[PDB]
């Protein structure tokens, strides 16, 4: 049948307020290949946002990273914001320093 | 064995919004190192590797030819499965094709590959031998009478054996300072409070190639498998990988818990405790 | 190098 995409967000090197960093959102697990990721600084769509080329794991399922450069801060909040058939209502993961 | 290289095919029908997309990639290990969308603006085999860049203007016109040939049978290969399933020209479906060789840490053909699915199950496989195939369902035995009428085994087995060991040998040699360099994890264990009595201990593994590894958490020389959380292995975006391991532990026995660290970067296998 | 000779359809 179909399968709900997984998701991390987290970011390529360890967050230091202040310090240049990638944001990264991975989706992966899922199938269809159809799938709507954005990335959001305090709610808002970054404009900015890259992904790698189409792929799939050994049980035939998609995945995707997204990434855009941002610098960390004690204030601002990211998230990852994904769409799927499977899903019914967009789903969102904000980021979490410690995973 | 050590290295692999592997081309991953993946062709979507849209009834209604044109004619199937084709996307293929290609990867050494855990490298991607060519990609090719029917959906460019004009499409084209573009490199995705620095080692890949020195190949000359036939490798990249040859690659074309085929990925836009390919274009156009995967169109037709998915008509054909919508009438093997009496499904509606009303929906969208995807065939997934996976195919290549694996070599032994001495360069030897370990194993050659080549399976599809359709719709993300698996539809036929060409087994080891590389000379019979197995069919999952009945639509997929249509494919294969088909396939074994025109010798496709024959001719898979021929390029499984030859040109992709070849092309795989070539590459490893032109990508070697970073194809045939294992960059070990960087490890630490961090510690987050849940309770009064419990304690979360997660066990990080950082900027590792390839993504290969292996992390556990024993408590007393034990393992606790089932309630370890573990993540799944992700990319970094720099090439290498990440991954952690998480338990949940009573406060005051976090010294009891050790988490083991293996990689092909490490020597020796790694075994890490909470440093308060 | 992908796998050269024209495939044939499913």
């Amino acid at each position: 049948i179909q399968r709900t995409p997984k998701i991390q967000v987290y970011s390529r090197h360890p967050a230091e307020n202040g310090k240049s960093n990638f944001l990264n959102c991975y989706v992966s697990g899922f199938h269809p290949s159809d799938i709507e990721v954005d990335l959001l600084k305090n709610g808002e769509r970054i404009e900015k946002v890259e992904h790698s080329d189409l792929s799939f794991s050994k049980d035939w399922s998609f995945y995707l990273l997204y990434y855009t450069e941002f610098t960390p801060t004690e204030k601002d909040e990211y998230a990852c914001r994904v769409n799927h058939v499977t899903l019914s209502q967009p789903k969102i993961v904000k980021w979490d320093r410690d995973m | 064995g050590s290295h692999s290289m592997r081309y991953f095919y993946t062709a979507m029908s849209r009834p209604g919004r044109g004619e199937p997309r084709f996307i293929a990639v290609g990867y050494v290990d855990d490298t991607q190192f060519v990609r090719f969308d029917s959906d460019a603006a004009s499409p084209r085999t573009e490199p995705r590797a620095p080692w890949i860049e020195q190949e000359g203007p036939e490798y990249w016109d040859r690659n074309t030819q085929i990925f836009k040939t390919n274009t156009q049978t995967y169109r037709e290969s998915l008509r054909n499965l919508r009438g093997y399933y009496n499904q509606s020209e009303a929906g969208s479906h995807i065939i997934q094709r996976m195919y290549g060789c694996d070599l032994g840490p001495d360069g030897r053909l370990l194993r050659g590959h080549d399976q599809s699915a359709y719709d993300g199950k698996d539809y036929i496989a060409l087994n080891e031998d590389l000379s019979s195939w197995t069919a999952a369902d009945t639509a997929a035995q249509i494919t294969q009478r088909k396939w074994e009428a025109a010798r496709v085994a024959e001719q898979l087995r021929a390029y499984l054996e030859g040109l992709c060991v070849e092309w795989l040998r070539r590459y490893l040699e032109n990508g070697k300072e970073t194809l045939q360099r294992a960059d070990p994890p960087k490890t630490h264990v961090t510690h987050h409070p849940v309770s009064d009595h419990e304690a979360t201990l997660r066990c990080w593994a950082l900027g590792f190639y390839p993504a290969e590894i292996t992390l556990t958490w024993q408590r007393d020389g034990e393992d606790q498998t089932q309630d370890t959380e573990l993540v799944e292995t992700r990319p970094a975006g720099d090439r290498t990988f990440q991954k952690w391991a998480a338990v949940v532990v009573p406060s005051g026995e976090e010294q009891r818990y050790t988490c083991h660290v293996q990689h092909e970067g490490l020597p020796k296998p790694l075994t890490l405790r909470w440093e308060p | 190098a992908p796998q050269p000779a024209p495939e044939n359809a499913y």
